[PDB]
């Protein structure tokens, strides 16, 4: 059947009953960093099954007026098992993701979302002059971020999604790897991006790679509001490989 | 680049840019 | 030395001639290329790929997720019209598009449009809709019967909720400049309603439709130029 | 026959688009046209697939959308201004720290990819104005200082003496400067964007800032005082070659604002801020 | 021997005029001196036919008479104007919508052909008149916009970043700006002439005005502001190349009135209109 | 470099010469050609069709 | 004559060019070539000697040769720290090397760096100490224990006085800019003592140790540039 | 093939730099990490042998840190000062004894090495600054007067004649003079450092000033006495072709004083007078 | 130095300078 | 006069004029 | 195009232009 | 034209005039 999908990650296995197939980001499955490509010269660590298996995030809930909602990685991931360790513990880490997002309501609920994963999303300000986003809001760790809540601090990035955070228009997000949540079809999409960076390694805790931007486009109804509709998110790394060990970064 | 030919009297025909626009005026018949 | 005659032009700066010139840093050794996935060759790879047409891009929702979606919902009367835009690549609900805003650095374009549509209700609502392209030299149709005499797709929604209509290249000359000038329009996009937007008891009675477009194989653009989607009025400062 | 290959260069044939083949009615329960927008693929349908179509064939070209023909061609980075107006020791002298995002319009096309790599063809294009009546004899020394070198601080500044530096000196009648500079990266690409800090707290810097330093590019009138002021402005221009870019995406939609950021300024009334045209409604054309 | 090509080429022998061969007295009842011009041929009648000939040999070729030598020589096709009188930043300035309709003599060329195919050799003949004594450094922009790029309202508008339209600068006192321009219509050919309209309505444009859309040529003094006022005129001049022309017509017989149409004024003595001269009578040589 | 003498003729503009110059329009490629009935080569063809002669040209 | 198309660039003077010039002695012979000891081709030949770092370079030590000795000598608390630098090839204590200098006409560097120590105390002095190399994106460690969490050398000192720490090449990009530049900022050097210093009676109670630094196999220089590292504020004349 | 020479020149990879191989843990009693550095040797250790290495490979290139790009690059070595003020015929012309120690970048470069030998590329950047106007017709005349030769000591002596020297005669508007020079000593390489003296006694010279005779630049304006006075700066460069280097040494730590002396200013705080910056402590980064 | 073809209609393809970042815009595909 | 070599991709290094210490940069290695 | 001819003492006698009467002076006898 | 000699490192000896007076410097001995 097209329509069911079972991916297994280290000791853990997800399912779907009804999924859109899955997409691989830029067509690049993840695989190890080469000879050819390494600039680093120690060897590094692969802690394979502890590391590449998934871990779910917290549940979001869905609701008429939602906005969006948006993670970071490698920083989503800091306080998850082995994976999160040696992020820390090393100056260097590369890895690939399989992102797979959950959502089900019924035959009787309406609603699109649009998952997409964006690599290099330098988050915009709007109307501060030159004050770029700070760090800790960029960063904010397994609890993601969701449009139009926080309270106006200065350096606060951008929250209109209708502009993607960043000053594009959000029509225009389909050029990035992506899936849609349409209620009616599906309830969950599945995307599997490699390793993007001009760099064969880099540093976990300064550099984000990719953004999940998960932004409803058609609002969610139905004839039993009460009844909640959450979206949750589990991600598994894919061929993490960490370099350059040392002690333990401790941040902010 | 250009197409020289021999008989001898070579006829070095050049053409300096990489566009047909570029070129001198057409040979005739 | 060797007999020159310096002819004209030497001396100009063209911006896009292609001469050769010394380099200021000699010797010079460039960082070694890795592979980075996503590599792009050619414009027409993105000018492939479908973006959300901003249809609903009315004033009050100019700033709003909805101006991506249009609303169907039980109708009273027979046949009525959903939407209307030019089939223009860079024409307005059009423009600001993926390959709108790529067509709109080309002075010429040429080939096959497709617009995709998405239904967005619940899994029992139902419903056709007839989507028809009208070629140059008429007005808009007035009526689903006028605008079905034209290309068209009947398209009736279930368990795959995207449709696909091509607009195929039908033109007098081999291309058509890309800014809005009569002489080179193209004809218009319409959707009517085919049946009706039927829903069970305890159902939403209203759902979206989302529109997408992109190019076909035969899609091409041509004479490269400046945008007018964008702008600078004063100093880009540090 | 690469000499094939030539005359396709020639001819702007090198990559072809296809044809269009002839096509009948059918009836089956293939249906190309459905499909599903939700797994993120394209429809692939063409248009031999929903009407009938008669044969043609395309001679349409695309080596003019390739992405060394849409990023080679020079466009203005930056306009130097040197102004002479009541201290010639202090205003015959100036520097600039360089980068692609003062000027919009090239700025937002190389801005249309996430990495980039690419060698560069530098342009100057010096203008005297004679704000007295008399330019003299008027020979200038642009020097680029790459981040580290010592910067000049006065027009007698031993670091003009460029002793290893590049510097490209240009006497005013002469064609205009030019010269080429190879990929710089410490990378394997240059960064468009970059969703990163150079350090973990609360002050650290966001975005290309960290990673796209190029040094300064330092100018001065080489001639000494003269009697008549002259002000020399020096505009830039800059041309990508042997181009590969990665990783496509949306382009600007708003005015930037700023050098290495995405921040923009919102309206009150924001429909001025995006090309959207505000429709009147969903019928009309 | 292709090389033989090339020596007809220096030459000037590539089409030769056949030769008159010797004829004799004839009496027959074939007459080819009568025949019917309602036929709309015309009678093939030669020398030989009516006349007793000698045998000539014909040394005239016919290489200067050919399409590609009647419209390959340069013309002026405009005259720019940009003359400082009291506002630099209003008059350092200006565009020209293209077009081949505003010289009488080259239009009157092109236009003895219904339709024309050919790429362009454009070369530009800048002269700066010195109207308080000086001249400065000029240095001049010319942009070439075509439909649809943003057009330049201001002498520091941001559309002169050229980021990716063609510019040509260029600097008082080197050689002439020329360079080479494809075919560019949106057709096969260009229109000499167009029978047709943009609508079908009262108000719908009638002419050539419908398809020969070449765009905005921009241009500017790139220098910023000088003491002495200057006046720049520039000259451009086309040439055709690589030229095909189909269904020849009648030439303009009278003076053209306006770009784009065929339209003419008539006096009330008609014949100081045209180039006929009024014959004494029908026996006055 | 190679050795060079400019010649007298150097950066002038003669209406008639031949040279060659650069494309501002690089990469481009011009709209594919079809046949069109007419087509004229050289203008003698022109010359050897028949046209009234405006004879009795008198001013009346 | 040979019709020509002056590009932009003529005329200039670049002072990196490449170009030929006439001769302004011609026909004269140079005086030949004899063998000297000693040629140099590559910098890379300078970068591969190990010269002195002055790691001491204490105000009141710079001007004597004791900015270039660390002191060793019976500690009363454990596991102390002895000294603590940045890596990075150009900057502070290490600019004035001769690694640190020709690292300093260019702009980015590469490579690993071999830092080596002789011990200075007497025959019979004895002592062991930990040499640690910390990667970067953490601060310079607080201990003993948080430094050898990273790279390091435990060096025993004995019959041979010296020892080497390799400091490998563990960075994101290819290259690092050699100027005092975050982003590329290489880690730390720290060192410090494994065990004690110990001395049997009548013996010095202190003793230096002297440190060295050169490039590896690996290490390269790119993108020549003038150096700050040294100055001319007036003229120099006769 | 040596075509395959050429293209390593092309992209700068002639000299290659060796790759980092697999190292494994090990337990024994070769001690590579010990050593001795009174041998006056370097420990050969490399990072496999300290470390687990992986295997990566080495991409970078020693061409840019050879002697021949170290040293090959223009730098200024005389800047020439001809300033009319009061008296055209004693302020015209001008004469400098050649040499390379009076800008310190350069200098300080080529001291890195004991001896030297190469080809000198000279190139001049003249500049006339109008001080009261006009600079009219400036033609320049550079004299190479090789020591012995006679010395001009007016603007019209007969030594101007050059019927032996070489001069070159630049025009105001032509490109820079450039020419090159053949290693000119009378030894085998040029002396960086000396240590000796021309004689035995208290009063014979010590230094390179001994050795390193290379003659005077006579220079004067060609043009006679204008109405307007100007003043004209030639700034010459040098740049060393097909070099070899022998004996490495230590750069210059202090400021230079004189020529042909590495003689030094102390000042009372040395630490001002040295690169060298003051650490707050041993372990303080 | 450039690369010469012969089929006769030769292509010099010549490079001017020492440094790939001198040359022209790249070949396509 | 210079030294043509052959492989088809010629490498024509030219000396223009008749002293070495004329020509440009020296080959490494 | 021009006239290359053989003996080695290579005679390149030139003609710039596509028109006889741009060439040189003629050859004598 | 001029004399083309083969070893590859021709020595293309040019006189770009037809007069001797216009050539270089003599060749010695
Ligand atoms: C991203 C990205 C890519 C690039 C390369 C930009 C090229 O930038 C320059 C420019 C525009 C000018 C000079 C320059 N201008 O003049 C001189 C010289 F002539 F003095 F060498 N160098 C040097 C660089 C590196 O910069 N950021
Ligand atoms: C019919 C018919 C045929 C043609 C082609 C005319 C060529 O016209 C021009 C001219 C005359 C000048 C420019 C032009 N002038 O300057 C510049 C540039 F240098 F700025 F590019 N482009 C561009 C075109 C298309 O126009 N109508
Ligand atoms: C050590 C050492 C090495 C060298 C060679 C320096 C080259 O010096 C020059 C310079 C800089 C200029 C001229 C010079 N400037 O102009 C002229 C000419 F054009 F008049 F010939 N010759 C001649 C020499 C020998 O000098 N000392």
């Amino acid at each position: 059947s097209d329509r069911i999908i079972q991916i297994t990650r280290g000791d853990s296995t997800i399912t779907s009953q009804d999924v859109a197939n899955a997409v691989v980001g830029y067509g690049v499955w993840p695989h190890y960093l080469t000879p050819q490509d390494a600039t680093a010269i120690d060897k590094p660590t692969q802690p394979d099954t502890s590391s590449n298996r998934f871990y779910t995030l917290d549940s979001k809930m869905w609701n008429s007026t939602s906005k969006g909602w948006w993670w970071k990685l490698p920083d989503a991931l800091k306080d998850m098992g082995i994976f999160g360790e040696n992020m820390f513990y090393h100056f260097l880490g590369r890895s690939g993701y399989t992102v797979h997002v959950q959502c089900n309501a019924s035959k009787f609920h309406q609603g699109t979302l649009l998952v997409v994963m964006i690599p290099e999303h330098q988050l915009a300000t709007v109307n501060k002059g030159n004050v770029n986003a700070g760090y800790k809001y960029t960063h904010p760790g397994e609890a993601g971020r969701e449009v139009g809540t926080q309270v106006e601090n200065e350096k606060q990035p951008s929250d209109d999604n209708w502009l993607n955070f960043d000053g594009t228009l959000l029509g225009n997000l389909l050029i990035f790897p992506h899936q849609f949540i349409n209620l009616r079809s599906n309830n969950s999409a599945t995307l599997i991006v490699p390793y993007v960076n001009a760099v064969p390694m880099d540093s976990m805790v300064r550099h984000n790679n990719w953004s999940l931007v998960i932004i409803p486009v058609c609002q969610l109804q139905s004839n039993n509001i009460s009844n909640i509709v959450p979206i949750t998110v589990s991600i598994s790394p894919m061929c993490a490989e960490f370099s350059g060990a040392r002690a333990k970064t401790v941040v902010q | 680049g250009a197409q020289v030919s021999r008989q001898s009297i070579n006829y070095f025909n050049i053409n300096y840019f990489k566009d047909a626009a570029s070129s001198g005026a057409s040979r005739l018949d | 030395g060797l007999p020159v005659y310096v002819t004209p032009g030497s001396g100009q700066f063209m911006t896009t001639d292609d001469m050769q010139s010394p380099c200021a840093l000699p010797w010079y050794h460039p960082t070694k290329e890795i592979f980075i996935p996503g590599e792009v060759k050619n414009l027409i790879e993105m000018c492939q790929v479908d973006t959300l047409i901003p249809i609903n891009s009315t004033q009050s929702n100019i700033g709003n997720v909805s101006m991506y979606t249009v609303t169907l919902s039980p109708q009273t009367k027979l046949a009525e019209e959903i939407f209307a835009i030019k089939v223009d690549i860079a024409s307005h609900p059009l423009a600001t598009t993926l390959i709108g805003e790529i067509a709109s650095y080309f002075t010429h374009w040429t080939g096959s449009l497709r617009f995709s549509f998405m239904f967005c209700g619940t899994a029992n609502t139902t419903l056709k809709v007839l989507l028809a392209y009208t070629p140059p030299g008429i007005g808009k149709p007035r009526s689903r019967k006028e605008a079905m005499l034209g290309t068209h797709v009947v398209w009736d929604v279930g368990l795959q909720s995207t449709v696909s209509l091509v607009v195929p290249w039908i033109s007098a000359s081999q291309y058509r400049f890309t800014t809005p000038d009569t002489y080179s329009s193209a004809g218009y996009i319409t959707c009517w309603y085919q049946t009706n937007f039927v829903v069970p008891p305890n159902t939403p009675n209203t759902a979206e439709m989302l529109c997408f477009v992109s190019g076909c194989k035969d899609f091409c653009l041509r004479m490269a130029r400046d945008t007018d989607l964008h702008k600078q009025t004063g100093p880009i400062t540090q | 026959n690469p000499v094939e290959r030539y005359v396709d260069e020639v001819l702007n044939e090198v990559l072809v688009v296809p044809n269009i083949n002839q096509s009948h009615p059918t009836t089956s329960n293939a249906a190309p046209v459905l499909d599903a927008a939700e797994t993120g693929h394209t429809n692939k349908i063409q248009p031999e697939d929903t009407i009938e179509t008669r044969y043609v064939q395309s001679s349409q070209t695309l080596d003019e959308m390739s992405v060394e023909s849409f990023l080679g061609r020079s466009g203005c980075i930056h306009e130097s201004v040197l102004d002479i107006v009541d201290n010639y020791n202090d205003q015959s002298f100036t520097k600039w720290n360089i980068n692609l995002q003062e000027m919009a319009q090239i700025r937002r096309k190389f801005e249309m990819f996430t990495y980039a790599r690419f060698d560069s063809e530098i342009t100057m294009v010096p203008s005297v104005a004679a704000k007295d009546g008399h330019i003299g004899h008027i020979v200038m020394q642009y020097m680029y200082v790459p981040p580290g070198a010592p910067i000049p601080t006065t027009r007698d500044d031993y670091a003009w003496q460029s002793g290893t530096n590049a510097s490209v000196f240009w006497q005013h009648g002469q064609p205009f400067p030019r010269f080429s500079l190879p990929f710089l990266s410490i990378a394997s690409a240059y960064y468009m964007f970059y969703d990163g800090y150079d350090g973990d707290t609360y002050k650290s810097r966001y975005g290309t800032v960290v990673t796209n330093d190029m040094g300064t590019l330092c100018s001065r009138i080489v001639t000494s005082e003269q009697l008549h002021k002259v002000k020399v402005v020096t505009r830039i221009y800059h041309k990508a070659k042997h181009t590969k870019a990665w990783c496509p995406r949306p382009p600007r939609a708003v005015q930037y604002s700023h050098t290495h950021t995405t921040n923009y300024k919102l309206s009150s009334e924001v429909h001025n801020d995006v090309a959207i045209r505000p429709r009147t409604n969903l019928t009309t054309v």
